């Protein structure tokens, strides 16, 4: 079920983890400066906390193709972090603090709808 | 003098009187993390925004001293006239100027202003 196909970057899993690992230097050393620049409540150990979990998110991908492009996506929010593209209101986004984490257990799903 | 210094201070004094009282008759409101920010057209602030000076203006307004100066020594020549004696506020007047002009003209073929950067 395998298929002959292009590369994007990354050939092999170790170099993904090389080009995985290079992000998550950059996003750490970002870390300090992102919460001097943006005057948001967020504290530096929450925010490298965020960080480990935020890489977490996506532990069981497999395909080099994916974590290739995954690595993509956060060169490109490295950038747009570390210049200051963004606003507070952009940065915090990652929280999800306007809502209340909703019901789980059944009944309080069963007693607030569906 | 004096009848100029305290008609200053009066002024002063009502200014800022003025002043004093449009902040009480202008209402209050109850402050804001984001209302007392700088303006930078909607989208928040950089880096602190001292801006950098590596720059001329410096230059300029030493160009500006330079004149400056040159103009306090040639504003008297308007009373010493009908005093001093002629040939040598002529010609003493007439090298002044030429002078600056000899300096703007040389400085033209210069061309100063037309920096690079
Ligand atoms: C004089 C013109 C006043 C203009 C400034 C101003 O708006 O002052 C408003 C204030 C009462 O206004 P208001 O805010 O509605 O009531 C108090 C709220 N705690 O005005 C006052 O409280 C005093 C007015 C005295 C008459």
């Amino acid at each position: 079920a395998v298929q002959q196909v292009r590369p994007i970057l990354s050939v092999d899993r170790e170099e993904a983890r090389k080009r995985a690992l290079n992000l998550y230097k950059a996003w750490y050393r970002q870390i300090p400066y992102i919460v001097m620049d943006y005057d948001i409540p967020m504290t530096v150990e929450q925010c490298r906390d965020k960080l480990r979990e935020e890489f977490v998110k996506h532990r069981n991908v497999t395909d080099i193709r994916v974590i290739d492009m995954l690595v993509i996506k956060g060169q490109m929010e490295l950038k747009e972090s570390v210049e200051i593209w963004k606003q507070k209101g952009h940065i915090m986004r990652y929280w999800k603090e306007s809502q209340d984490p909703k019901p789980t257990d059944f009944l309080s799903k069963f007693i607030q709808g569906v | 003098m004096f009848s100029i210094i305290f008609i200053a201070l009066l002024i002063l004094l009502i200014t800022t009187i003025v002043m004093f009282l449009a902040s009480i008759l202008s209402k209050k409101a109850l402050i804001d993390r984001e209302k007392s920010s700088p303006f930078e057209c909607g989208f928040d602030p950089k880096s602190s925004s001292r801006l950098p000076f590596s720059l001329r203006f410096f230059l300029i307004t030493i160009i500006f001293l330079i004149f400056d100066v040159e103009i306090a020594l040639i504003l008297p020549m308007i009373i010493i006239m009908k005093y001093s004696n002629i040939m040598i506020w002529t010609i003493t007047s007439i090298i002044f100027i030429l002078i600056l002009l000899i300096g703007l003209y040389h400085e033209w073929n210069q061309g100063m202003l037309n920096w690079s950067n």
